[PDB]
């Protein structure tokens, strides 16, 4: 179970089961 | 060819053509019963029907009621004629509607607003009784006189409410129209922002979100990106909680609740039909 489409001119692929970290603002 | 419809106290200009019998389709105007949806040739014919017509609300079962706002579940096999009238009437405002004759494998969820003369049609959505693609809406329409007032969002919300009660994940039937896509995006943004305003954990899977909301994982992911909330820093995928969006959404939720343009789960009395 995976999905794709670019973010900031880079193609990415993600899983719908792996927990994703939530973040607020923080220097990145 | 049909240009307008008299519908209760409203006179509605049509958008597209709909396959009414050429007897009727030859005329410019079409009179119809606002409660049974039979169509008729003239104002005077309608007045005779209204004097005869018993129906003051859709057929089928009232599964939601909150004051003057109801939802009726109509089985296309038990009310073929009503559902066909409903589909012909819909194609007047859908650029492309998949089906109008074979309504037997569909349920139709009909939303109405009651005043002292009866329960008046607001809009509806059709749903496949048994969809191989787990679509939870086949088609959806807000009657023109009621458009851009929050009813569409209430219908979308209802289709997902049914999905939760069924313990399924759902999605609307592809392809979505322009108007359909804008309204689903608005809804999905609102559902996502609400969830994130309420979650406290350090992390969440897409599947977790899908499970709670009955929204399909692809539409979840798709909305995240629409909001520019999916990032890739230090080799990993993160969800960014944008403070602006949650803040802006709160003001919008205040206005929706200030009116009553919201569906309330405690007013649903439903068990899935089959
Ligand atoms: C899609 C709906 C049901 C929308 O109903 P409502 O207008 O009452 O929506 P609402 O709840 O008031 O608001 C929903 C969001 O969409 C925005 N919005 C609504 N109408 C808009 C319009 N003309 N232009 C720009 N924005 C609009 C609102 O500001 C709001 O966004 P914000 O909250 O962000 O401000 C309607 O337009 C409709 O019936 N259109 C004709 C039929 C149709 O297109 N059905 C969907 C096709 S999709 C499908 O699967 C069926 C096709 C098929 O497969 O057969
Ligand atoms: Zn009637």
């Amino acid at each position: 179970g995976m999905v794709e489409i670019e973010i900031e001119g880079r193609l990415h692929r993600i899983s719908i089961f792996d927990p994703l970290e939530i973040i607020l603002e923080d220097d990145l | 060819m049909i240009k307008t419809i008299a519908f209760g106290r409203y006179e509605l200009d049509t958008w597209y053509h709909s396959p009414y019998p050429e007897e009727y389709a030859r005329l410019g105007r079409l009179y119809m019963c606002e409660f049974c949806l039979k169509y008729m040739k003239s104002q005077t014919i309608l007045r005779r029907h209204m004097a005869k017509c018993v129906w003051k609300h859709p057929p089928g079962d009232e599964i939601y009621r909150k004051g003057s706002i109801s939802v009726f579940e109509v089985d296309g096999k038990k009310n073929k004629i009503y559902c066909q009238n409903l589909c012909l009437l819909a194609k007047l405002f859908l650029d492309h509607k998949t089906l109008y004759y074979d309504v037997e494998p569909f349920l139709f969820y009909v939303m109405t607003e009651a005043d002292n003369t009866g329960c008046h049609l607001i809009g509806y959505f059709s749903k496949e009784k048994n969809s191989f693609l787990n679509y939870n809406v086949s088609c959806i329409l807000t009657m023109p006189q009621y458009m851009r007032q929050g009813y569409g969002k209430m219908l979308i919300d209802f289709s997902y409410l049914l999905s939760k009660v069924e313990e399924k994940v759902g999605s609307p039937e592809r392809p979505l129209s322009d108007l359909g896509l804008i309204s689903y995006r608005s809804y999905w943004k609102e559902v996502l922002l609400r969830y994130l305003h309420n979650f406290q954990g350090k992390e969440i899977s897409i599947k977790e979100i899908s499970q709670e909301t009955a929204v399909n994982p692809v539409d979840i992911v798709s909305t995240l990106q629409a909001l520019q909330m999916l990032k890739y820093w230090k080799g990993k995928h993160l969800v960014l909680k944008r403070q602006d969006l949650i803040d802006e959404w709160i003001a919008k939720e205040a206005k929706r609740s200030n009116s009553n343009k919201t569906m309330d789960p405690s007013c649903l009395k439903w068990t899935p039909p089959k």
